[PDB]
């Protein structure tokens, strides 16, 4: 219930669905985990430090499983949009 | 292209008496199609727009 709330996702230039950064989000005063199977981006600490409004790194696509973004091999040009 | 998306949906129907007139549709690019409503307690709630309760409320909000 409390975790049915909107959260900021990352976009890409690849023409694919938006994806969560990691598998966790905070909304409605609650720390939440995305459902298993949820499309996500698994970024390295260094990649996160440089994450901006335009693509500047190859982003690891993944699938959320028990709060972990399991990388699937696919890479995308991800970016954030405020 | 808005990047706000709903990862989970409210499981049950919410009585209209409990909802405000707020409503935003999320991008078609979101992993899961959702409409965002707000409760009178100001909680944003993600709703599955393929459930009829949601369709009924969206209509009710246009007729207002």
């Amino acid at each position: 219930a409390r975790c049915a709330c909107p959260a900021r996702h990352l976009n890409n230039t690849n023409g694919t669905v938006l994806k969560l950064l990691g598998c966790h989000y905070f909304c409605n005063g609650t720390l939440c985990t995305a459902p298993d199977g949820y499309p996500c981006y698994n970024l390295t600490a260094q990649q996160v430090r440089t994450l901006t409004t335009y693509p500047n790194t190859s982003c690891a696509v993944g699938v959320c499983m028990k709060g972990t973004c399991v990388k699937n091999g696919t890479m995308e040009q991800c970016f954030k949009t405020p | 292209t808005s990047t706000t998306c709903c990862a989970r949906f409210i499981n049950k129907k919410i009585p209209k008496q409990r909802l405000e007139s707020y409503r935003r549709t999320t991008s078609s690019h979101c992993p899961r199609e959702a409409v965002i409503f707000k409760t009178k307690l100001d909680k944003e709630i993600c709703a599955d727009p393929t459930q009829k309760w949601v369709q009924d409320f969206m209509k009710h909000l246009d007729k207002k």
